[PDB]
């Protein structure tokens, strides 16, 4: 208390509580997971049905504007949209100047540097969301990245952000991501989504999926659960 | 409380109480109604009066012939966003000569309203909006909040006493999708009547309507249009 | 809310800071000016130049243009900067605009200047007020005053706080709707107001009279003393 | 309290914030600077939290011209920034007047610089006090610039922590007719009085301004002069 | 929660501009009425000193001949709004070669009213009454430091505005002739402000659809004096 | 239902409808609603109380109903 | 002490670097430790890569960085600020080579970074970078150097140095080692650093726990040692 009110105000010991408040605010948001196979990356997001006033697909938390990158958020949706805009602008800048695709490591680096830049100045606050970055490059390798509102980013074999952090991390640990292909990854992702507090205290939730890989020419597309409904029924295989 | 400076202050609870106060300022507005069919989008408004010798405050503003808005909040920010959307619609008509789709415009407003939420020196735009728009991609009824967030709703209602409406629209959403324009406006009028106090009733003076369609440009349906649609309204039994 | 900031309202809507500006003026000395039948006459009092100090540097009155002059009461630094601003404004407007200057425009300008420097934080309002005299109301005389709140008005005669409390009441009791008969009775009424003023000894009292057709004129201490003695004699047979 | 902001006066007519900056000057490493008949001497001491440093990797004595000496007592980073801006200002003057900076001109300009940080709350004045020595018109001179943005001259001076005893030593010991080598000896003596522990070439560096030019003492010279101090 | 406009109050309101609304109370009352016969505005003076020039108080001021204007608040921000209104109307004529309709004036003035905390100041403690006779007939509007504006059949703003507004509501209806509306406003003012009305302590202005000029009244109040 | 058990209410009252009306109500406020319905029946001098009386009870209990919420600032 | 430490620009009554020490305390929270040691012709850096979990890819959590093809770097602090300052150092080195043409030694780079850090300390607009700086580089025909820069802007060369949490203990170990003049060769230097760290953390490290970098006169190209090379060094210390 006291040395708390600004993102630039250091605590007498340790770091600024403003950043800590940002990441804990991230902790209470809707869950988002992302798992990468050998050549591809798959994301999973739970969304709350609001009221019946909702329109079965509105205000969704899956956004992707890049020729080889998929991206999902876990946090306050407004800052999620803003960070999507910054990511789009940075990707367009790189594509215009360098003329070719940005490595996801460099893109995540620049985005996370900008995010942390929003924590340095006292007139601006840290963000209210944490998101993950997924892509494949034929030139050098397959990548997955996780970025927080603290400006800190890492690459993961699989990661999970939301009100499922540790349980979903354990559900990731049971997998063998080194050698599995993305076709099974979708099923395990959807099942893991459903097992970890689908509607325990919450009324109900909506599930949406993201999937980018080498098999789809590097580009990102939303895997359609409108077709084959296989991960959906795979989740219900786990109810008992 | 220390934690009620500008939106730059993150609360330990993981909130920013200025934003919650902005949502309350949204609830400070009067009752609104917004509802669509598969071919039309209609928003219904309750024009709050001041006196027997003054006119009611308007609630429906025109942005473009294919996108309409309804406001609930401090009218200053409401008009500022209205001018903003007017400007963006004009630029869209200027660059490629194409009516601007609702979704992209709403995303732009979301970004614009979000920038204050991070930056000191400007309170976030504290007005609740209902958006009605039709484009070449689909019909849309929308709402937005000062938290710089927006929600696409089949049927939506914001303001005081709005929960009775919300229950009405939640119960009847099994009906509207292919209801005609007259039936849709009757549904909206019924939704407005739910929020009404027992001592007040709808009339042309306090009711405002706004309709847009795939073959019908967005226009504001005031007293003159209110007069015919008032018939067919559900009664007030006990 | 409180008075600690320039732009903050009081919970009942008052702006205590501009009221404090008006009061800082109110501590400033007597300043009373009137417009007569044709002439406008002013009287500077309470200078109290003590021996070693010279009265020339006091600047009892400064003329903005040939048809307008000012002195202000309160803070001499603010008075001086406003004098320079008004002089530059009137001269530049007369030089540049297709048509020359009138006192109304400079009145609007100084009122706007006070309102502007009062309008934002980090920018202290002027702590001065002054009583404006103009010659070219289509040749007729006219009188204004200015206030730190960016406020101006037109008067047949006006005074400010320290001189107001006594002298202005004396004027509103005495002021005849008939304009003071000639500049002679104009100066007589000014001297009477100075009599209502604190000391009236003539040691520092000086006056400047402007006829609204003639340019500004400056009065000598000997003539001021003669007028004061004439007014004292007039009160003497008033018995 | 009134030190919260630098833009306001105290009722006592004192700038409390400027004073506390001069407290950081007292927290600086003591430096001794005296003038002689044939030149000026600027001496200072250093100590290390561990012998792990490269004690010669940096210098506390710095020149501004080929004939100017300059020493400080404060925190290093602000000193280095001020040195950089002072060197650049001297270069600008050399470009303009086609002459090297005079000692008086240099000191007034750098003091005006150090005043430039004495306005507005968003900036902080240097916690550094400077000692300047130089040759001008065939005669030696020395001054001092302090975080207040001012300067004063000095035939004998020193500042830092435990400076008052240095003042007393200089009062009772310094005369205006001293010689340069004896001046260096007096400087090292008063530095030894000012700081505890043995003074070695790892602990002290001294710069001396000669009328033709200025040079800094080499470590072997520091070892020689520090040894056999009387 | 009072430091600035750019901070939301716990209830969603603003306790900085709500005091700007309170600043309207300390201003003098003014009466404005819209009638089919014409639009009239009434302003209270409460003579402050006989030495003052009575018209020097700008609470009755014209921005164009087809339109009227009245004031209640600090006269400085009042004059700022007045000047802004004249400028917008004159520029609108310069560009379009036509009169600026009163609703457009009220809207365009309000954009300057919308600068307290949204550019890059403080709301002006002034509440105004507009009266115009134009392409939409006789019109009377009211606008307040919060930036909201409303077309009014009648309105009273300022000190003691509440009682005057209530009484006017009891008497006035939207189908009167102009003269009886002026009479009602005059009797309400006579009731409220000081004493028997006269040109010294009250000001009157009225514009007509057939007479889109000279809202002002100059010693034709003598008819009012002998009548009311 | 619980607090009306002693109050002899008319059977033609939809307590689900009262629940629909009584949003945000706490239990104490609902008990006060029943008591207010009883007092309203007494004001009518009613032999028995009905659904309308319960509605008036809620209307008097619910809240201050607040002022004109567009003229605020 | 309290109160005056809330802003970086405000000097406490004692005149102390309280916000600087708060930046240091922000450094010490991350449970990390680093060391740099200078040799006869070599410079060695090594840091603890305390991997928190296995689901992350170990390549994405490195803390040794190449800022120049012949200069090394090692971090201690929050990840975002460390990434920011390594980016800034790379930009500064590139700009120096663009402007001057020839080499930018580690001395210039660390001095520049320390100067800029002092700038952020001086102005209250932006919070100081709460992480420390350590570099290694070869100098023209003179030998390797180790330099340490901190949030305070302090900047100096080092025969040996330490950073992270374990400051005093590591420095004491190095000080005990360095008192004897001997052939501090590459293998001896890296062994000394490794054993220093293995005692100060007091753990039998697995190879993945640490990252090792080195620069030498004979091999001016900065290198990050592979895991197999780490095992070779460990079995070298195994004797």
């Amino acid at each position: 208390t006291g040395y708390d009110l600004s993102a630039s105000t250091f605590s007498p010991d340790g770091r600024v509580f403003q950043v800590e408040y940002a990441m804990k605010a991230v902790e209470n948001s809707s869950t988002a997971i992302g798992i990468r196979c050998k050549d591809g990356v798959v994301f999973g997001v739970e969304k709350l049905v609001l009221s019946k006033l909702y329109e079965e697909g509105s205000n969704k938390r899956l956004f992707n504007v890049d020729r080889h990158v998929g991206m999902a958020v876990a946090g306050l949706l407004a800052d999620a949209r803003s960070l999507a805009d910054i990511a789009r602008e940075e990707a367009s800048n790189f594509r215009s100047n360098f003329g070719y695709n940005i490595p996801l490591k460099h893109l995540a680096d620049r985005v996370a540097m900008y995010v942390h830049a929003y924590t340095l100045y006292s007139a601006v606050r840290p963000f209210g969301c944490s998101f993950m970055l997924g892509s494949y490059s034929v030139n050098d390798g397959a990548q997955l990245y996780m970025i927080d509102p603290s400006g800190v980013s890492y690459g993961y074999w699989g990661c999970a952000i939301g009100k499922a952090r540790q349980a979903a991390k354990t559900e990731i640990e049971k997998l063998q991501m080194k050698e599995m292909t993305c076709r099974d990854i979708v099923k395990e992702v959807a099942k893991i989504i459903y097992i970890v507090h689908d509607e325990v205290k919450d009324k109900a939730f909506e599930l949406e999926l993201s999937w980018v890989g080498e098999l789809t020419n590097g580009r990102h597309e939303i895997v359609p659960k409108d077709i084959r409904e296989e991960a959906e029924k795979y989740a219900k295989e786990s109810l008992k | 409380n220390q934690y009620d400076n500008d939106v730059t202050v993150w609360s330990p609870q993981g909130r920013i109480h200025q934003i919650e106060y902005a949502m309350e300022a949204v609830k400070q507005g009067s009752a609104t109604v917004g509802l669509k069919s598969k071919t039309h989008a209609v928003l219904v408004a309750l024009k709050r009066a001041q006196s027997e010798l003054a006119a009611h405050q308007k609630k429906i503003l025109h942005v473009d012939n294919h996108i309409g808005i309804s406001i609930a909040g401090l009218t200053a920010d409401a008009r500022l966003l209205c001018n903003f959307m007017r400007q963006e619609c004009l630029d869209s008509r200027f660059v490629f000569d194409r009516p601007l789709p609702v979704s992209r415009l709403v995303s732009l407003i979301g970004s614009k309203t979000q920038i204050p939420t991070q930056r000191y020196g400007r309170r976030p735009y504290g007005v609740g909006l209902l958006i009605a728009g039709y484009d070449d991609m689909g019909p849309h009824i929308f709402q937005t909040c000062p938290s710089a967030n927006y929600f696409d709703c089949r049927a939506m209602s914001i303001g005081a006493r709005s929960q009775s409406a919300r229950t009405y629209l939640e119960r009847h959403m099994s009906e509207f999708m292919e209801c005609n324009l007259n039936e849709l406006v009757k549904h909206g009028l019924r939704a407005l009547r739910e929020t009404l106090p027992a001592e007040q009733d709808l009339t042309t003076k306090n009711v405002s309507i706004g309709i847009v369609g795939k073959d019908l440009e967005f226009t504001i349906y005031d007293d003159d249009d209110v007069s015919p649609f008032l018939e067919g309204l559900e009664e007030r039994p006990q | 809310s409180y008075d600690r900031a320039i732009t903050v309202f009081s919970p009942d809507g008052h702006l205590f800071q501009v009221e404090y500006a008006q009061e800082a003026v109110k501590k400033g000395s007597t300043a009373v000016g009137v417009r007569g039948r044709d002439i406008v006459v002013l009287g500077v009092e309470k200078k109290s130049v003590a021996k070693l100090q010279d009265e020339r540097t006091v600047r009892k009155i400064c003329a903005l243009d040939d048809n307008v002059c000012m002195a202000f009461a309160g803070l001499t630094a603010d008075a001086r900067i406003v004098i320079n601003r008004a002089r530059v404004e009137c001269q530049s407007h007369r030089l540049t605009v297709e048509d020359p200057v009138t006192v109304e425009y400079i009145t609007r300008y100084i009122a706007s200047l006070k309102q502007r420097y009062t309008q934002s934080n980090g920018r202290r309002p002027f702590g001065i007020s002054a009583l404006i005299v103009g010659f070219d109301f289509d040749g007729t005389p006219r009188l204004y005053q200015t206030d730190p709140s960016g406020t101006y008005h037109a008067w047949k005669a006006n005074a400010i706080g320290r001189g107001a409390k006594s002298v202005r009441e004396f004027l509103e009791k005495n002021y005849t709707d008939e304009a003071i008969e000639t500049d002679d009775l104009t100066i007589k009424l000014v001297i009477k107001a100075l009599l209502e003023v604190v000391q009236s000894g003539g040691k520092n009292i000086e006056l400047a009279v402007m006829r609204r057709d003639q340019s500004l004129k400056i009065l000598n201490p000997e003539e001021i003393e003669k007028y004061v003695a004439e007014i004292e004699k007039e009160k003497e047979e008033n018995e | 309290g009134y030190s919260f902001s630098l833009t306001t006066f105290s009722p006592s007519g004192k700038l409390v914030q400027i004073e506390y900056a001069l407290a950081a000057v007292a927290g600086g490493a003591p430096s001794v600077g005296i003038k002689a008949a044939n030149g000026v001497v600027l001496a200072t001491e250093k100590k290390q939290k561990s012998i792990l440093y490269d004690e010669r990797s940096v210098h506390k004595v710095e020149p501004i011209t080929k004939h100017i000496g300059l020493v400080y007592s404060g925190m290093g980073p602000d000193y280095r920034v001020l040195v950089h801006r002072a060197r650049k200002l001297a270069q600008q003057y050399y470009l303009v007047y086609q002459e090297p900076i005079p000692t008086a001109q240099l000191v007034q300009r750098v003091a005006s610089v150090m005043q430039e940080y004495t306005q507005s709350g968003g900036v902080r004045p240097f916690g550094v006090s400077l000692l300047i020595c130089g040759w001008n018109e065939g005669r030696p001179y020395l001054f001092q610039s302090d975080p207040s943005g001012a300067y004063f001259a000095w035939k004998a001076t020193a500042h830092g922590k435990n400076y008052v005893n240095g003042k007393t030593f200089l009062e009772h010991h310094y005369n205006e007719d001293l010689e340069l080598e004896d001046a260096i000896h007096t400087a090292i003596l008063t530095l030894k009085e000012s700081f505890e522990g043995q003074m070695t070439e790892d602990n002290i560096e001294v710069g001396i301004c000669n009328e033709a030019g200025f040079r800094r003492l080499t470590p072997t010279e520091v070892k020689d002069y520090l040894a056999a101090i009387a | 929660y009072d430091r600035g406009v750019n901070t939301f109050s716990p209830e969603g309101r603003l306790f900085q501009v709500e005091y700007a609304i309170e600043a309207i109370k300390l201003g003098s009352t003014a009466i404005g009425i819209q009638t089919s016969e014409g639009v009239c505005l009434a302003v209270e003076k409460r003579i402050t000193s006989p030495l003052m020039e009575p018209s020097s108080i700008e609470k009755i001021v014209e921005i164009d001949a087809h339109i009227g204007c009245a004031m209640s608040g600090l006269i400085a921000d009042a004059k700022t709004l007045i000047d802004k209104a004249r400028v917008e109307t004159q520029n609108h004529w310069f560009t379009y070669n036509e009169t600026m309709t009163v609703e457009s004036v009220t809207q365009a003035v309000s954009n300057l009213a919308l600068q307290f905390g949204e550019e890059d100041s403080r709301p002006f403690g002034v509440a105004l009454l507009f009266g115009g006779v134009d392409e939409k007939g006789p019109q009377l509007f009211h606008m307040d430091p919060s930036g909201t504006f409303v077309q009014c059949d009648a309105r009273a703003i300022g000190s003691a505005s509440e009682g005057a507004q209530s009484s006017l509501q009891e008497v006035y209806h939207k189908s009167m002739t102009l003269k009886e509306a002026i009479k009602s406003s005059l009797i309400i003012l006579k009731q409220v402000m000081e004493e028997k009305l006269n040109a010294t302590n009250i000001e009157l202005a009225t514009v007509q659809p057939g007479q889109n000029f000279h809202m002002f009244t100059k010693e034709e109040l003598e008819e009012v004096i002998k009548d009311i | 239902q619980i607090h009306s058990r002693k109050m002899n209410v008319s059977p033609d009252v939809n307590y689900e409808e009262l629940a629909r009306c009584t949003d945000d109500f706490n239990g104490a406020q609902c008990k006060a609603v029943c008591v207010e319905a009883g007092m309203i029946a007494l004001r009518r001098g009613a032999t028995e109380l009905t659904h309308e009386d319960y509605m008036e009870g809620i209307l008097e209990v619910q809240a201050k109903k607040k002022a004109n919420l567009q003229y605020y600032a | 002490s309290a109160g005056f430490d809330r802003h970086i620009t405000i000097f406490s009554p004692e005149g102390r670097l309280y916000q600087v020490e708060y930046a240091f305390k922000a450094i010490n929270q991350g449970g990390l430790t680093s060391v740099a040691v200078r040799g006869k012709d070599c410079a060695v850096i090594v840091t603890q890569k305390k991997v928190p979990d296995k689901l992350l890819d170990s390549s994405t959590v490195t803390h040794l960085f190449k800022i120049t093809e012949n200069i090394g770097c090692v971090m201690t602090g929050m990840t975002a600020d460390s990434r920011s300052q390594v980016q800034r150092a790379r930009y500064e080195a590139a700009n120096w080579k663009y402007k001057y043409g020839y080499e930018i030694p580690v001395d210039m780079l660390c001095k520049r970074i320390a100067d800029i850090s002092q700038v952020y300390t001086q102005n209250a607009e932006m919070r100081p970078l709460g992480c420390c700086m350590i570099l290694i580089g070869i100098d023209e025909e003179q030998g390797p150097q180790v330099y340490k820069c901190d949030p305070a802007g302090y900047y100096c060369g080092f025969k040996a140095t330490a950073a992270g949490v374990k400051q005093t203990e590591s420095t004491s170990f190095l000080e005990k080692k360095v008192k004897k003049k001997f052939d501090w060769t590459f293998e001896q230097t890296v062994e000394t650093a490794i054993t220093c760290l293995s005692t100060v953390l007091s753990i039998d490290f697995k190879p993945s726990e640490i990252e090792v970098g080195v620069v030498t006169v004979e091999n001016p190209k900065f290198r990050i040692l592979t895991e197999a090379e780490i095992d070779a060094h460990l079995v070298a210390l195994a004797e």
